RNA sequence: GAAACGAUGACUGAAUCCGCGCGGACCACCGCGCAAGGCUAAAUACUCCCAGUGACCGAUAGCGCAUAGUACCGUGAGGG
RNA sequence: CCCCCGUGACAGGGGGCGGAGGACCGAACCGGUGCCUGCUGAAACAGUCUCGGAUGAGUUGUGUUUAGGAGUGAAAAGCU
RNA sequence: AACGAUAAAAGAAGUGAGAAUCUUCUUCGCCGUAAGGACAAGGGUUCCUGGGGAAGGGUCGUCCGCCCAGGGAAAGUCGGGACCUAAGGUGAGGCCGAACGGCGCAGCCGAUGGACAGCAGGUCAAGAUUCCUGCACCGAUCAUGUGGAGUGAUGGAGGGACGCAUUACGCUAUCCAAUGCCAAGCUAUGGCUAUGCUGGUUGGUACGCUCAAGGGCGAUCGGGUCAGAAAAUCUACCGGUCACAUGCCUCAGACGUAUCGGGAGCUUCCUCGGAAGCGAAGUUGGAAACGCGACGGUGCCAAGAAAAGCUUCUAAACGUUGAAACAUGAUUGCCCGUACCGCAAACCGACACAGGUGUCCGAGUGUCAAUGCACUAAGGCGCGCGAGAGAACCCUCGUUAAGGAACUUUGCAAUCUCACCCCGUAACUUCGGAAGAAGGGGUCCCCACGCUUCGCGUGGGGCGCAGUGAAUAGGCCCAGGCGACUGUUUACCAAAAUCACAGCACUCUGCCAACACGAACAGUGGACGUAUAGGGUGUGACGCCUGCCCGGUGCCGGAAGGUCAAGUGGAGCGGUGCAAGCUGCGAAAUGAAGCCCCGGUGAACGGCUAAGGUAGCGAAAUUCCUUGUCGGGUAAGUUCCGACCUGCACGAAAGGCGUAACGAUCUGGGCGCUGUCUCAACGAGGGACUCGGUGAAAUUGAAUUGGCUGUAAAGAUGCGGCCUACCCGUAGCAGGACGAAAAGACCCCGUGGAGCUUUACUAUAGUCUGGCAUUGGGAU
RNA sequence: AGAAACUUGGAUUUCUAACCUGAAAAAUCACUUUCGGGGACCGUGCUUGGCGGGUAGUUUGACUGGGGCGGUCGCC
RNA sequence: GAUGUCGGCUCGUCGCAUCCUGGGGCUGAAGAAGGUCCCAAGGGUUGGGCUGUUCGCCCAUUAAAGCGGCACGCGAGCUG
């Protein structure tokens, strides 16, 4: 679902329950390093702050949690699970598709593979699906975050399962690595047709600007007097379509059948 | 019509200052040259 | 360039006195020298400054200034 | 959301209520549409009148960051 | 020429060497969401007193923001510092770098924000939450006494703590009414004799069983160790118990009493002007905040700082007979800023400049509301040249006969239109809109009746040419082209049909991500983001749709062969020496990306010998011929609408064809209305003219500077012939003086420049690739 | 003509002390670590060749009834 | 080291190869109305639609709706 409206130059939103407000770290908007500009626009926003969140999980182990509450926050694209352990310890997770409020969620090597739970590949059932996956154990996790994802479980190795992300890649994760039951639920992202001009500016600055019509000085599409171009190329004439952008690696050899 | 020169004390305090020439060697440079200019005045008694 | 020799940036990496470096590719004679450790006034350069002189100026000259880097301009550097 | 009526492939319709908006009119304020006057002018870019936005991609103070092949630019080679 | 806004001034009186301008009086006009008042920034004695008259002041000058001298500015509480932190800055250690240097955790700095103890009056010529009077309050050190025992950290916890819009209730500031209260007095003009007129009508502190809307709070026992590094009685939890509405806590603010102030005026003295003394009442009714009660209520999506002070708990330490806590006096309050200007004559603009400058307060009457509009209060001001004249011309306004767009590039300009109420309102449509469509009607005063509040409706009546009676105040419609739309842009000739835009597509990217800044295996941005993510590109709501061609170019994939660098390898050739040997060049094979070569990819460049136009469109923002041909409107239509097709040279995301709405867009038509016009006229005001005062400028070979014909370097005042013409001025006009202004921007020239482009040349960051180095071991 | 054996090299594979690198009370660090993963690659240093309007320096003739376009530059 | 350029508007003035008006000759001139040539430059030469246009086409007129020059007269006169 999502929220309508009727004609006053409009369409969708998304819909957002469970409110809370709890108990974590401010940050600031910023587009550069210590020189210019380096990652174009963005300077917009709503002044949001920052919810730290458990991805790892590891310390938790053996000990169960019930699930608070489910709060919608910037900086995630995801519902964020609110977490309280039988140590007294309150903690942030990841909301996958599906986690009623107040369910139960408990972490380890022993755990069982019910929506939330936090255990390793080498625990994880023959083609199941899950999300929040590291690359390396510890740190945390990078794989299957986003708006609608999962990654799902396509055999063993040795110390390897082979996974599939969620580009449809297929890439070799050591099952020493936490996996966290499901997909991750966050509504659908796609759907929501963020309204008009400056929806954009309510999470972030100016969008796409055209080279084409900027001068000879600013882009290499610009120029001319008409709309057109010549050659196909970004700030730096390398080009869009079709350029492996990638280099010759060490995880490439941890890569499988990547094609798209 | 709003001019180019808009006062602030502590703006012209912190560009230019004697303590603003202090901190870099351009500055330090523009202090010796400027004590052998003649005898000038150096920014922030001005 | 036939490019010797000094000099290092990267790989290499010998001899030691019937020995080693040179002598403008290189060879043999023939000479000249003995590297990989250091210091070493003097004769040389300059003029913030003091003295002395001048087929140098003498108030639009002479230094910008017969004192001022002041007045005055500039956000500033700077100019004056 | 609360009441009245309508599902023969058909929808929602009337009332009460609520207070939505890159909604309207409009002073601040922000902006410069058209004519005139002005031409070192009152002014090195304005004045009267007319006009545009007027809860939004809004306006504005303070402190600060980014600069010369460089910055910045809802993009004129504009601004620095 | 000008004397810097067309907010006018006038008379008397004073002073003085001298007055339109300085002082006083009395009037006048002007602002009054300001043109009043208060602050910030910035300025720097501009403030006050007494002088002064050179220059500065656009005239004057006895005068001033100018000149001289003297004075004036007071803080435990206001703002800042001795407190805290944000961006940012910094930064021992630490990570980099030819240097100088770039980074960077803690820590530290850094208000714009957090925290934090007083209010009310008085007054110097000039200061006031500062000084003085009344009564407060905060922290500190210590003394008598109570208590008579724990205090309870750079560490934990709690709490600081935060959005936007909208809104119920109660109150205050504060304003309004009155045959309330108080005070003063006279008032005549025709009347009023007060029932008229004018002015004034509570601020602080204290107690008080008074009144009060609103506002936020559950309490204790105990459990697990895995949680707050440890600790804990504090906090987070799972649990037990009592708490559903009564309940507790505080009371903005009102009321009473008290008391300290203030208060219309009042009395006396006056050195010609202020001092000093006194002191009335304080009602009822209404309105009312963006402030207060409060951190209220509900809803919404974009989901709305940190850190100390502070509250509780231990660690350690000292003490558990002399603790923490309380009030009860005393003593104590360090540093810097406070004057004045501060929407402007004092700040930024060379100027006493029509400009610019952020926050606060900003009264009353009429008006649906209001910071609008008109007039006014308090307050401030008439703009530092004057006075006359009433010509052309010029600017800014007012009215206009008959006509009404005939004006013109174009209705450019200027009318008409105008508020609020009622009625009424089309094609088309995304069912919201179009819409304020279009039209029509009401509007003032009195009286009676009714009503849900200011008031409103009904009926009757009265007045004027007219009743949003003056000010604020949309002309409208029919067709199109372009873009959908709000928005954005060329500071100073272009606001648009540009850019952006939601939406759509291609592609990149597995996360020390691609990508970008960078002396750099530093660091950082992407992002404390992770493949319904992040980058680049092009299209541009929405609706129907997006065709044919990859030969060449780029791009991804491939593998038979062709070519190719360093290098590994070394046939052979030569110099030399008697030799040993030292030495010059040197091949075959072997050696990587790479390009040639095969294939595929077009919402990749691109095309209509690779094919050569699917729909849709077409004389279009592309149309040459061209005023194409028919028609529509017009009396007449090179434009506009419609239709045709011969499309010089439309066409499918450099999108094709459509679309309601939108538009200071562009184009054509109509209605309305007008000085746009036939064709101008009268009227006003401000310049222009004249007198007194101050008094520039661009320009300038020198001039004692005519006309016609001719001649000359080819456009004669200056040469010739002929004509005309007394000297000198003032108001005027713009033909001439190739008039003025900028060493033409067009154009050519220069083996002059710079921006830009590329399959021009060349190098290079970057990047890829073979080898060697860090760089090692074993199975094979 | 079998092969014990020291083996110098190239190819895939594997290992761990180099190196990179994440977690843990000690945020950038360094440390001891249980370690965890990658790992002789990657990075980086020298050289080799490619690519390279991203950048940089420059070139782009004259005659000419103005320039350009066309034409023409020597010789008989 | 500058002679502002199309068209209009305003103001004119000049030539005559005369559009009208005046005087004549000839006529395939009965009259009426003409066609042409000669003399003649006093004066006169309309208002609108389209177009930036001069030109040109058309509406309704008229005695007639003349042609050129004056830097394709005229921007220190206006428009633009
Ligand atoms: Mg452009
Ligand atoms: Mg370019
Ligand atoms: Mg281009
Ligand atoms: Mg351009
Ligand atoms: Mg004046
Ligand atoms: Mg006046
Ligand atoms: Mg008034
Ligand atoms: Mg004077
Ligand atoms: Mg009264
Ligand atoms: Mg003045
Ligand atoms: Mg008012
Ligand atoms: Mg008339
Ligand atoms: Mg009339
Ligand atoms: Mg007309
Ligand atoms: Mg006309
Ligand atoms: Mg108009
Ligand atoms: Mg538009
Ligand atoms: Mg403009
Ligand atoms: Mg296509
Ligand atoms: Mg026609
Ligand atoms: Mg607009
Ligand atoms: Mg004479
Ligand atoms: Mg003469
Ligand atoms: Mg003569
Ligand atoms: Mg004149
Ligand atoms: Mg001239
Ligand atoms: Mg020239
Ligand atoms: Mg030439
Ligand atoms: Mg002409």
């Amino acid at each position: 679902r999502r929220q309508m409206t009727t004609a006053d130059f409009s369409g969708l939103t998304k819909k957002r329950p469970e409110k809370a407000l709890t108990e974590a770290l401010p940050k600031t908007g910023g587009r550069n390093n210590r020189g210019r500009i380096t990652s174009r626009f963005i300077g917009g926003g709503h002044k949001r702050l920052y919810r730290i969140i458990d991805f790892k999980r590891r310390d938790k182990s053996g000990v169960n949690a019930k699930v608070a509450a489910i709060e919608y926050d910037p900086n995630r694209s995801a519902r964020i699970a609110l977490l309280h352990y039988a140590d007294g310890e309150k903690r942030y997770i990841l909301a996958p598709e599906g986690l009623t409020v107040g369910a139960t969620v408990n972490a380890g090597p022993e755990a069982e593979p019910k929506l939330g739970n936090a255990l390793p590949l080498r625990f994880v059932p023959v083609g199941a699906v899950v999300h929040a996956l590291e690359l390396v154990p510890g740190k945390g996790a990078q794989l299957a975050r986003s708006a609608g994802t999962s990654v799902q479980v396509q055999g063993k190795e040795s110390d390897y399962v082979i996974v599939r992300l969620p580009s449809g890649e297929l890439r070799r994760v050591h099952s020493e690595c936490y996996a966290t039951i499901g997909a991750v639920g966050n509504a659908e992202h796609k759907n929501i047709v963020l309204g008009k001009a400056g929806r954009s500016r309510w999470l972030g600055r100016k969008p796409h600007q055209r080279g084409s019509a900027m001068n000879p000085v600013d882009h290499p599409h610009g120029g001319g007097e008409g709309r057109t171009g010549a050659g196909r190329v970004p700030v730096t004439p390398w080009g869009k379509p079709t350029k492996g952008l990638k280099t010759r690696r060490k995880r490439k050899t941890s890569d499988r059948f990547i094609v798209t | 019509m709003k001019r180019t020169y808009q006062p602030n004390n502590r703006k012209r305090a912190k560009t230019h200052g004697f303590r603003a020439r202090m901190k870099t060697k351009s500055g330090r440079n523009i202090l010796a040259r400027r004590r052998a200019k003649g005898r000038h005045q150096l920014t922030v008694s001005d």
